[PDB]
């Protein structure tokens, strides 16, 4: 099992970002739960949402109604649409897949994005 | 050395009790309690916690005793609210005490010396079937513990030989006001010789007045009541049908200072028992108010050591629920004079009776036989119930 | 939600046990439990103990952690300090809607 | 008339609360002379305290109701008790707000007592819904032996019996015990999916623990669990995909504040028109009397519903107990809740959430596992079924009938002699008869196997009573079905 | 109207039927009320023993199982093939 980080990138400000990570030695159509935890620089860790395969998510109520995050089942890639991007908010992004079990343990960790 | 308490409100002849609680030697158990005396006119609430707080803060007691004397039936509930805070065992005797009620609660240490609720069916149904009565009727009004009374007839009437022929278990009851004429037609579907009723006073002169409106007294249909609606002697709301059985503990052939005497007796044999057995005494409780959390332990050993107690070879045993196991109740009757007389005495399931006969106070007309040919067969009466069964007259034969 | 404090002030002499200890703000963590990620400077962090007790497969047995249910604080405790140790250290619990991580730690 | 109704509260922000509630409401609907205020007082830790203090209240002012509140605590059922227990004496109403327990129901302990909010054991209409929407007809019971259970067991058992399809089993575990197993490994793998727990907090995670080492959390269980064990501790050990109970607004008390003060306002309003009234005694040590202000002031208060608030229709059954709830059927997903649905009291309206059954997947599963292997109990006969003992080996010997075919057999593992009674030990024989071989025919065309033992007691089967009780069960092979 | 033959009837009443058989033809008993094909078996095979009367309370036999089961009507049906089709029939002769 592997995750892979990629996606386009951008710096640029009032837009939306798209980013989409791979995964390799596994198959998404699983139970475990894939994570999208963000890391501000200089700073601690804050969650973001998780996402199941079969279609329902589960996000923050911070921001609650400002990210988005999908998976497509025939290619085998979910991806973060999070609009309305402010200066502000900019950090490094992480992909992290979790077990289901009964406990959140978000391991490996992805290679993580630089947006 | 154990603190016993005992409190009186039937403000009764305190000297003769004293008399009598001193007169003991029971040279067979280290015990040699306390007794202290106390007499008040309260039956508020209110004042009851405060004072038995402050007998029980006076000199680390450990039990008391409740004699009352009114007909109070509500404060057997504070009496368990009391046992329940307070660790100490409690047992009344006269009055209130006696009013039996529905439950307590897991571990309330609340004993009552009456008659339960279920040997008054059986001796209901024992006087029935000693009488050739046979056919009845139930009327109820809810109640804590209507609900055990008609089993516990069903049960007892499925299970014999003898012919029950039980109908009519209607269950009017005078709650709901507005429509008391449901009540009244509702009632007009009913006929027997007998009727059985179970409702404490106030709803026993209601269904007694309605009836007499209606009318059945002297043509009608004897009535058999429960000690919980005559109980108390002397007072009569002289609504009462010329006529009354009227099962209930004894009160001028019972004195209460040989049950204060019983009581102080079972008390100490018990604690005796327990430190002969575990030699782990107690301690007093810590004090009235201001008590959060001081609960040393969890003893409540006394009591699978206080529900059998042997004294004097006579058997004090009661049961989980609070019973006796073993009383005395009496049969009473109402004559034509508003007072109670004696007619008979149930001792374990032997009703001794004085009158042989009911005497009624034409068309009952005696008939004369002879035991011959295959048209009059004399038989034996059965020897297990007492009476013999269906299909049969019974014959007295001279 | 919530706050987590540790004390990310802490480094002592090599060759030495040391405790670290992640603190719950509000509440009383005694059902959901924290789970610690060593984050080397560089690279991903890393899981080294979860469900308080058990080593993940592949692990020194040096490091290990414990509670006390009574100052609402996990405290991890790693002995025998060695040059393995300089590395960004974290707590993450959760209550049942969300997830709430620490402020973290390290050591020189 | 000045008429003024106290309470109990558990902080000072819910008396000024209730201060500037009972200003709005007495600032309405008339004012021939009436003006009620509210008289406070906090929380003691010991009950007599509560009492002298309650007592020493209806002292101060001939209280016409009393309004209390359990205080955020847990369920610690000692609390509201002794003002029910004082103020019943009396017989003046008492209005309860949060105190959700069944045992204050029973008429005969609590003759005066009114309830806001449904009792635990009131949500069994939930789960009938629940099981009538999703076609589930088998259900295994798990309830804890105690006073609450019972009238939850009860209440569904009557509620099933209107339909005529009872319920499979029903189990009872001692209430804080601390090894359960064998009444799980009993109950695993009977005929049934579906699994109804209702106990207290520590059983509830004790069974958790238990059913996660017994691998029966894996896909193909469903789980239906009431409101308590989905809350506090028991969220440490629980398998995803549990389907719990929410009240809607059980910890807003504002709002159940201000529909109490409308509708105790509404109830006195309606009585005061009326003639042949007293006032209830002031003082709890002068006077130890019935108070006239009685079942007339209950009955009235009963019939008294209300349009539209701030939480619905409030409408009273002839239980004491508030009727047309809300109800929020909420899932469990990867230890954070989530809502799936709204209970209006008449059926369900799903959301737009798909459940996550427990063990992963979405498929709802049928709840029902067939099991093609029988245990047939027969019993002693002569020409019917017959018994031979085994020869030393261990199979039976060999027989021919005149016509020769090889008679077919099979061994049964009955009893021997009359009784166990004296001799506890089972010796395995071998049956053949009448009786058998159409088994056997049966066995063959059904496509299943079979295992026949015999009947331990002997006996046909009657309805016998049982000692000293009030519930009749059968005996012999008859009660062996 | 059957009270008194009851209250008869209550006082002694056997274990088993084996036991009542073997009772009977020591003249320990005077009559036996029991099912119609057992006592209609038990007299071809002994000799001292015979059968009278007439057969009341004229109910067959049944399979008992429980009220829930997917089994009813296919079971139902194997029973009523096997009356219709005449493996009853040859049951009979072998061991009746």
């Amino acid at each position: 099992l592997q995750l892979q980080e990629s996606g386009p990138g951008l710096v640029k400000p009032s837009q939306t970002l798209s980013l989409t990570c791979t995964v390799s030695g596994g198959s998404i159509s699983s139970s475990n739960w894939w994570s999208w935890v963000r890391q501000p620089p200089g700073k601690g860790l804050e969650w973001i949402g998780e996402i199941y395969h079969s279609g329902n998510t589960n996000y923050n109520p911070s921001l609650k109604s400002r990210v988005t995050v999908s998976v497509d089942k025939s290619k085998n890639q979910f991806s973060l649409k999070l609009t309305s991007v402010t200066a502000a908010d900019t950090a490094v992004y992480y992909c992290a897949r979790d077990v289901s079990g009964g406990v959140n343990w978000f391991d490996p960790w992805g290679q993580g994005t630089l947006v | 050395s154990i603190g016993i308490a005992v409190i009186l409100v039937g403000t009764s002849d305190e000297v003769a009790i004293k008399d009598a609680h001193e007169k003991d030697d029971f040279h067979h158990l280290s015990v040699v309690p306390r007794v202290e005396l106390v007499a008040m006119n309260e039956t508020d609430p209110k004042s009851i916690i405060t004072r038995i707080c402050d007998l029980m803060s006076d000199r680390k007691i450990q039990g008391v005793v409740f004699a009352d004397d009114t007909d109070q039936e509500a404060i057997a509930q504070i009496l368990d609210f009391i046992s329940a805070q307070t660790l100490t065992p409690i047992l009344g005797i006269h009055g209130g005490s006696s009013m039996i009620m529905a439950d307590k609660d897991e571990s309330s240490m609340f004993f009552q010396f009456g008659p339960s609720i279920e040997q008054q069916a059986s001796v209901m149904l024992n006087i029935m079937e000693e009488y050739d009565w046979y056919i009845f009727s139930i009327v109820t009004t809810y109640f804590p513990g209507y609900q055990d009374f008609v089993n516990k007839i069903r049960s007892t009437i499925e299970n014999s030989f003898v012919g029950w022929e039980l109908e009519e278990v209607l269950l009017l009851d005078m709650s709901l006001d507005d429509g008391d004429s449901k009540i009244q037609n509702q009632l007009k579907k009913l006929q027997s010789p007998i009727i059985l009723l179970y409702c404490t006073k106030e709803e026993a002169t209601y269904i007694f007045e309605v009836a007499n409106s209606v009318g059945l007294t002297g043509y009608g249909y004897t009535w058999i009541v429960p000690s919980l609606v005559a109980g108390d002697t002397d007072t009569v709301p002289s609504e009462f049908p010329t006529g009354l059985i009227s099962v209930s503990y004894d009160e001028w052939d019972y004195g209460l200072p040989a049950r204060v005497r019983d009581g102080i007796a079972i008390i100490t044999t018990a604690a005796s028992d327990m430190l002969s057995e575990h030699s782990f005494i107690p301690e007093p409780k810590s004090s009235c108010y201001n008590t959060h959390e001081k609960r040393i332990y969890q003893s409540n050993m006394l009591n699978r050591y206080l529900i059998n107690v042997t004294f004097e070879g006579r058997d004090l045993s009661f049961s989980e629920e609070g019973y006796q196991m073993h009383p005395k109740l009496v049969i009473i009757l109402l004559n034509k004079e508003r007072k109670w007389e004696r007619v008979g005495k149930w001792k374990d399931k032997s009703l001794q009776m004085k009158y042989y006969v009911w005497p009624r106070m034409d068309d009952h007309l005696s008939i004369v036989t002879l035991e011959e040919a295959p048209f009059v067969i004399v038989e034996s009466v059965d020897p297990l119930s007492g009476t013999c069964m269906r299909n049969t007259v019974p014959c007295e034969k001279r | 939600n919530f706050m987590l404090t540790q004390p990310h002030s802490v480094s002592e002499s090599p060759g030495k046990t040391v405790t670290i200890s992640c603190t719950r703000s509000s509440g009383s963590i005694a059902s959901n439990y924290v789970q610690w990620y060593q984050q080397r400077p560089g690279s991903a962090p890393t899981t080294v103990i979860y469900e308080d007790n058990q080593r993940p497969s592949g692990v020194p047995d040096r490091f290990s952690g414990s509670i006390d249910s009574s100052s609402n604080s996990a405290s991890l405790t790693i002995s025998g300090l060695k040059t393995e140790d300089e590395a960004d250290y974290y707590c993450q619990s959760y209550d049942s809607s969300t997830v709430v991580f620490g402020g973290g730690t390290k050591l020189t | 008339k000045i008429v003024n109704i106290g309470a109990v509260l558990s902080t000072r922000k819910h008396e000024q609360m209730f201060r500037e509630a009972v200003n709005q409401a007495n600032k309405r609907h008339g004012s021939w002379k009436i003006q009620l205020q509210a008289t406070s007082v906090t929380h003691k830790p010991n009950a007599i305290q509560m009492a002298l203090s309650v007592c020493e209240d209806l002292i101060s002012s001939q209280v016409y109701a009393i309004l209390v509140s359990h205080p955020p605590t847990p369920n610690d059922h000692f609390t509201p008790t002794p003002v029910s227990y004082t103020a019943g004496f009396y017989r003046i109403p008492v209005l309860g707000l949060t105190t959700r327990m069944s045992i204050y129901s029973d008429k005969s302990i609590h003759l005066s007592f009114l309830r806001t909010v449904p009792p635990y054991s009131h949500q069994s209409s939930v789960w009938f819904e629940m099981m009538r929407v999703y076609n589930w007809n088998h259900i295994i019971l798990l309830v804890s032996d105690d006073h609450e259970g019972r009238a939850a067991q009860k209440r569904l058992e009557t509620l099933l019996e209107e339909r005529e399809s009872k319920a499979e089993k029903v189990l009872q575990f001692d209430p804080g015990t601390k090894n359960v197993t064998a009444l799980l490994m009993e109950a695993r793998e009977l005929e049934a999916r579906v699994i109804i727990l209702s106990a207290s907090e520590d059983d509830a995670a004790t069974v958790y623990r238990a059913a996660a080492m017994l691998d029966m959390t894996g896909s193909g269980y469903v789980w239906l669990v009431g409101e308590r064990e989905i809350s506090g501790n028991a969220l440490r050990y629980a398998p995803d995909g549990i389907i719990g109970l929410q009240l809607i607004n059980g910890k807003n008390e504002s709002a159940h504040i201000s529909d109490a003060v409308g509708v105790v306002a509404q109830a006195v309003h309606e009585l005061l028109e009326k003639e042949n009234i007293t006032d209830p005694p002031r003082g709890c040590v002068g006077n130890t009397n019935i108070w006239k202000t009685g079942p007339l002031f209950k009955r009235v208060l009963m019939s008294s519903k209300y349009a539209d608030g701030v939480t619905g229709r409030v409408e009273f059954n002839e239980d004491g107990d508030r009727k047309f709830a809300q109800y929020s059927i909420m899932n469990l997903q990867n230890r954070k809740l989530v809502q799936v649905g709204i209970y209006n009291g008449t059926h369900v309206i799903p959301n737009d959430r798909k459940i996550i059954w427990p063990g992963g997947e979405t498929e709802k599963p049928r709840g029902y596992q067939m099991s093609t292997r029988l245990k047939i109990v027969t019993i002693h006969q002569e020409p019917f079924v017959y018994v031979k003992p085994t020869m030393s080996d261990g199979t039976c010997k060999e027989e021919f009938t005149v016509n020769g075919d090889p008679v077919k057999k099979v061994i049964c593992t009955g009893p021997n002699d009359t009784s166990p009674g004296s001799p506890r030990h089972t010796v395995p024989q071998c049956c053949y008869g009448f009786c058998i071989d159409l088994l056997i025919k049966l066995a063959r065309t059904m496509q299943f196997t079979y295992e026949v033992h015999l009947v331990a007691d002997g006996k046909f089967g009657t309805q016998e009573r049982v000692q000293n009780s009030n519930k009749k069960e059968w005996n012999g092979m008859m009660g062996e079905l | 109207e059957l009270s008194t033959m009851y209250r008869h009837m209550e006082k002694h009443n056997y274990e088993s039927a084996a036991e009542a058989i073997q009772a009977v033809r020591d003249n320990k008993l005077h009559a036996f009320i029991w099912d119609s094909a057992v006592l209609e078996f038990e007299a071809s095979q002994k000799c001292d023993l015979v059968t009278t009367g007439e057969l009341f309370f004229r109910s067959g036999f049944g399979i008992g199982m429980r009220k829930d089961s997917p089994w009813k009507q296919q079971v139902s049906l194997s029973i009523l093939k096997s009356h219709e089709n005449g493996f009853m029939e040859d049951l009979d002769k072998t061991w009746v």
